């Protein structure tokens, strides 16, 4: 059915032409069990409070597009609760659910590819060299691609068909992947559990997924319509607990 | 000790013998028989089971 | 059997509501179509198997991961014994192999091929015995040896291994030696709080290193030998798998690259010849 | 002691042995095992995903993102082909770099039936027919859709379903084909033609763009593991 | 006789075998074993003993017993630290050489809670309160009481029981620990401030001294044998 | 399973009148506080175990122990041979993990690595057969040779084991040969009942020595070798644990030093940085 | 003669063989597996039972 | 594992034990033992079988 509402804590978010939700790996998010965990002391867990669907900033798809990029949970951290207690606590963990929007028309048309890339390396325009963390993500805005090669000293290779990581820009197909299309959809819901190799990492040093939106098929319209059509994603935490209660760093 | 296991044949004295000499189970031969796949969490991972001939919208 | 694949069931005609090619590929999910429902097929047994494509199958063989050299000579004592901080990045034919998946957990087992020669110039041996050579492993914060002859070659608790030449090569099997619980291939991250330092993996590679030297002074002249590592990983999981590699490697620390088409060219985009 | 006799064979190092060997740090402890999602038990898992193939790889299309693209048009139509490749998924231009093609490349002798799902990613006002041709390495390939007609070849209604799946079968005298493929294990085209057209309501944008996916059946086998020709080097990486 | 074949890793020398031998002298008479006193059977029953950590460390007072010994003082008090370090017990200038950390440089990993004992060496007549904190190495150090209050802290209290216990959980990601720590496995800082402050009666001592201990819970776990690197030699000792 | 560590068990709230972490050390007593008393804990099961901890696993790694030359020529028949008082106190790094513990009871692997040279020098041999070696442990009060090619090296009961160049190291196993009931290392006290004589356990050491020589002439050249001894002691059970050593060896019949400083400096006593 | 044991696993085929050839007691492997332990000698060297609760004096 | 087979003599302790020891097909020793014939496709590859003693025409 095309018809979906996804309520967590005090926010709900209504769509009324869902493709589906895809559900990561195949596991729904959940809490640490004590068979595996090991920080010692008990661990925080604020249920309303933190796990709630949290509104990022708006983008505009223009018809000369080709990609932008956010990376996790660097892009919250200045979203509500969700981001004080990242700055008290030194561990951290949670799943997420990314709920992507941009309804045109029933005259636009185009296509989306919105994929979640778990431990996206990326690499530097200037080879022999590294990149700085005020290249990577920015604080509440999107990092986007270039169409042409990028030309920067310290700066992310942000080629398009290479997808910034060296890559084949089509084979990003095996991560958790929607499509909206704007003929048949209107929004593209992703549930991501918390993938990562040690049971929990602290959420500063560490962006644990980077999700990744790029128009494989590009915007057309006609005169007579609308001229800007944007996007917008809602990211909600889903079972996120802490550890190591500290002073704020930071700030 | 005598861990009697199949040997490999295409299908249309076939058994072979396997100690395990030292005390440590990184010591072992490799696991070539484990033949288990799911391909459902790659290929559908969805939260409504979705039929072929049923139509997806 | 295990582990065939599926056979195809025999198909008459049709004409049905039920239409299994028309699909939607916006909810992100692949069709299990199989040809029996576009066209009409026969009952074949297929008897094929995938056992060649498994994990286990596919990364249990071995390849070279370093090639090391070392001298027998007198003065210069860095050319003396060869050093190797422990990677899976300078080789790329294991390199591309594992960076199809994002973590791995496995044993394994280590090879050592060590190939001498004769130096050339004045003073040659013209009747030497044979060479023995010491593999240190030394795990993080041990004491490093300076040069061959030194104090750091005893070696009471780091594991090494005494090999004569014209025998086998030297052969040891290693646990799953991790502080995590999956060896990250790829770390999207940093190594100081504070988003400074050092990005990618190359904070997480802490391994040890691997000490290789001579036994024997020899005392008249100098014979170079190249030590070359086979990994091969056994016991073998894998979880998250990633998109092969299109660009090719720069260095050993980074995923850094130079953009690449996508594919070669062709004439046409309708180019069935020839 | 016992007496024993070398067979020949002693004393090699063969890189794909299994064979037991003494641990070099024993009674070690590992880590436990955690649940990490997204367990790889076998490669055919990840060639059944489907991935977009570069079909319009003419240069220059390769160092954009319109290879991945298809044109289509409005007027007349129908003399014109849409697109069309020999079927060869491990040594092609246009799909030996795709999710399927890549692990091809680690195996000699593939085989299976292949598909292809095609997107069509114009308006929701835009109608079409398309034949979607496959056909058998026999014979010459197809020069018009009266050629394409005989061979395999399903019709696509674009509509409120914007996907159709072409599902190649497995036609040939032997149980395996190689990846190298070569005039003996030659597999066939797949074309594409027109079968009525683009019609468009006026103020729709009169071209619109499809897209081509390529993945794997559950009869899909690959046999014969051997080095890929896609990446080298010439001296260590530091 | 019997046919064998001789696998890769024959006639080497590795030194953590465990391999049979013939004995050089048979059917030796060994003496019988008396019950001697004290019997180690496990390393981590030394590391569990509780030993005075040297926290005064600042040349110079290495070259004296000042080292161990930590000065308190009287008026006014509590806009100063008492000490401060890093938890780092194989690798730090503080506790290496104790007996936690000696036996944590012959391994590589280590894993579990630590255990911090202050004894209070003043007079019996003196009070005082004492606050002493644990901080996880999320953030930047503490640098006052204000901050260092959020962390793991317990107050001590000195009266007629002269010691606390300090015990710094195990917080990581990890499951274990490098002994040659980074900016990757960091533990964080143990800091200690005052609370209240020495309050003495005319006639006594206005300053004392706090000795420290370190020892291991019945949770601590080594692993990953090394050489230390702490004795050396040049030529062989005559 | 064995021997794994102890769980923290969950811990809520309290305001009690047991307070667990004040204590008093004055008894002597270290404290078995775990973390659940002073703060909230969570229920975690700890899989680790002290496998790699345990005193079998600690020694039974070889060390070397001792490094003698000799050679094959003519002329100074001191240099035809090499002699060894048997110690483990030549060789630093198993002199120190052997002095962690008072007494030791164990038994012992010896292995040989002998690798030679060639000597410099007019009139080289440019076509030598392999070299063979004879290793007689002479148990205390035997027949010394004075040379080789001597009558003692027959060995009717010394054993000698022959080792040809280019096999693998020569092995035995030795039960704990010892008059006693443990090795002692430590020994405070006097050889003499006058309070006289050799103070340390240099007057304990009753083992024996051990002779090396090669059992060919060769008649054209001369050839060094070194023999390189490697001690496992196994079956080993351990009393009385001393701290571990400070100060660097001097002499090894000694336990003499120089005084040093108790750690290295840092800048203040609070040094949280950086 | 076959003493079949267990290897070394991590908790979340394990059997191995082992002969002794040699007439001596001194000529086996390594006791690598026996993983005792008494730590109360040298943590509780008391006459008198501590109780962590009750107060030491 | 112990397939204690016949060892080969001629008609006027004739048993030998063989273990496999790798786990593939490909790796066993050669069949030599496996003596059957049927030659009556190339000698009488006929429709109607034809007797001896019987005319043929
Ligand atoms: C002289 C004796 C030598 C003993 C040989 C042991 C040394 C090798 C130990 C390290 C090998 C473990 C496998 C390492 C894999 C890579 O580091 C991971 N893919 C990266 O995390
Ligand atoms: C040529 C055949 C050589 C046979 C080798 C046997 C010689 C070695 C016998 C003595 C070794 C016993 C272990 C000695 C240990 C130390 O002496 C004690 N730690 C000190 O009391
Ligand atoms: C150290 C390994 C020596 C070889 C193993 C002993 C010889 C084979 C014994 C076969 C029966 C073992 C008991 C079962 O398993
Ligand atoms: C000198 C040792 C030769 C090898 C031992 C004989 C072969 C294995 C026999 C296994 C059964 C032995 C009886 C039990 O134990
Ligand atoms: C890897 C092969 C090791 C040799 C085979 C084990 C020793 C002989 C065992 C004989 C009984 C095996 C059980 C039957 O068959």
């Amino acid at each position: 059915d095309r018809v979906r509402s996804i309520t967590l804590g005090n926010s709900t978010i209504t769509t009324q032409e869902c493709a589906n939700v895809v559900v990561g790996y195949g596991v729904w998010p959940s809490y640490l069990q004590d068979n595996e965990a090991t920080a010692e002391d008990q661990p925080t867990q604020p249920d309303v409070a933190t796990c709630r669907f949290y509104t990022l900033d708006s983008i505009q798809w223009q018809k000369e597009s080709d990609g932008w990029w956010w990376k996790f949970p660097e892009a919250l951290k200045n979203m509500g609760l969700f981001g004080q207690n990242m700055e008290y606590h030194y561990l951290g963990r949670s799943g997420y659910t990314i709920h992507v929007q941009c309804n045109a028309s029933k005259f636009h048309q185009g296509c989306l590819l919105v994929v979640c890339v778990p431990e996206a390396e990326m690499g530097c325009s200037d080879v022999e060299r590294e990149v700085v963390a005020a290249s990577l993500s920015s604080e509440d805005t999107a990092k986007s691609f270039s169409r042409t090669e990028s030309n920067g000293q310290h700066t992310v290779q942000t080629v398009v068909y290479n997808a910034g990581m060296g890559v084949g820009v089509g084979n990003l197909t095996i991560f958790p992947h929607q499509w909206i299309n704007l003929r048949t959809n209107n929004s593209a819901t992703i549930v991501m559990p918390y993938i990562n190799s040690v049971p929990m990492d602290n959420m500063f040093r560490h962006y644990n997924f980077t999700l990744m939106i790029i128009p494989f098929a590009k915007l057309e319209y006609t005169e007579q319509a609308s001229n800007y059509v944007p996007i917008t994603v809602t990211v909600a935490p889903m079972c996120a607990e802490y550890n190591g209660l500290r002073l704020a760093s930071h700030q | 000790g005598a861990q009697v296991s199949t040997q490999k044949t295409g299908a249309h004295t076939i058994h072979y013998t396997n100690i395990n000499y030292y005390k440590d189970a990184a010591s072992n031969s490799a696991n070539r028989q484990d033949f288990t796949q799911d391909p459902s969490k790659f290929t559908e991972p969805m939260k409504d089971v979705m039929i072929k001939s049923l139509p997806a919208l | 059997a295990v582990a065939r694949v599926a056979d195809t069931m025999p198909t008459g005609p049709r004409n049905t509501e039920s239409v299994p090619a028309l699909t939607a590929v916006e909810t992100g999910h692949t069709s299990q179509v199989v040809p029996g429902d576009t066209m009409q097929t026969r009952h074949v047994k297929n008897y094929h198997s995938r056992t060649e494509s498994s994990i286990e199958n596919f990364l249990c063989r071995a390849a070279c991961v370093y090639i090391a050299t070392y001298k027998s000579a007198g003065g210069t004592p860095t050319e003396r014994y060869a050093s190797w901080r422990i990677n899976t990045r300078q080789m790329v034919q294991l390199r591309r192999k594992f960076e199809l998946f994002t973590y791995l957990r496995f044993d394994m087992e280590i090879t050592f091929v060590i190939t001498s020669t004769q130096d050339p110039g004045t003073q040659l041996a013209q009747d030497m015995p044979v060479l023995t050579h010491q593999i240190m492993y030394i795990p993080p914060g041990g004491p490093v040896p300076n040069s061959a002859t030194d104090f750091a070659w005893q070696s009471s608790t780091n594991p090494s291994i005494f090999w004569t030449e014209g025998c086998a090569p030297a052969r040891m099997s290693v646990p799953f030696i991790s502080i995590g619980n999956a060896y990250s291939n790829f770390y999207d991250g940093w190594s100081h709080f504070t988003q400074e330092g050092v990005y990618g993996f190359n904070s997480l590679n802490n391994m040890g290193h691997i000490y290789v030297r001579h036994v024997n002074e020899q005392s008249l002249g100098v014979s170079t030998s190249t030590l070359r590592v086979y990994f091969k990983p056994k016991h073998v999981r894998a979880w998250v798998p990633r998109p092969p590699r299109l660009s090719p490697y720069v260095k050993s620390s980074n995923v850094n690259f130079k953009p690449t088409a996508v594919t070669t060219e062709r004439k046409d985009i309708n180019d069935v010849g020839t | 002691g016992l007496p024993t006799m070398l067979t020949p064979g002693s004393n090699q190092f063969l890189t794909s042995d299994d064979f037991q060997s003494p641990s070099a740090m024993p009674q070690f402890d590992v880590t436990p095992e955690m649940k990490i999602p997204g367990e790889v038990h076998n490669l055919m898992e990840i060639a059944e995903v489907d991935s977009v193939v570069p079909v319009n790889n003419t240069k220059e299309n390769i160092n954009s993102m319109e290879a991945y693209r298809i044109p289509v048009t409005g007027g007349d139509q129908l003399h014109t082909q849409v697109f069309g490749f020999q079927m060869q998924p491990g040594l092609n231009s246009v799909f030996k770099r795709t999710l399927l093609g890549e692990i091809l490349n680690y195996y000699a002798h593939w085989s299976g039936s292949v598909k292809l799902t095609f997107v069509f990613c114009g308006s929701a006002m835009a109608t079409g027919k398309f034949l979607l041709a496959y056909s058998p390495p026999g014979a010459s390939p197809p020069q018009n859709r009266k050629q394409a007609m005989l061979g395999t070849h399903v019709i696509w209604d674009v509509g409120l379903q914007s996907s159709c799946v072409l599902c190649i079968p497995w036609i040939s005298q032997t149980h395996y084909r190689l990846v190298q493929q070569d005039e003996y294990t030659s597999a066939g085209y797949v074309t594409c033609w027109y079968q009525t057209g683009l019609i468009v309501p006026p103020g729709a944008p009169p071209s619109c763009t499809i897209l081509c996916f390529a993945s794997a059946c559950n009869d899909f086998s690959v046999r014969m593991l051997r080095d890929t020709p896609f990446i080298e080097q010439t001296q260590l990486l530091q």
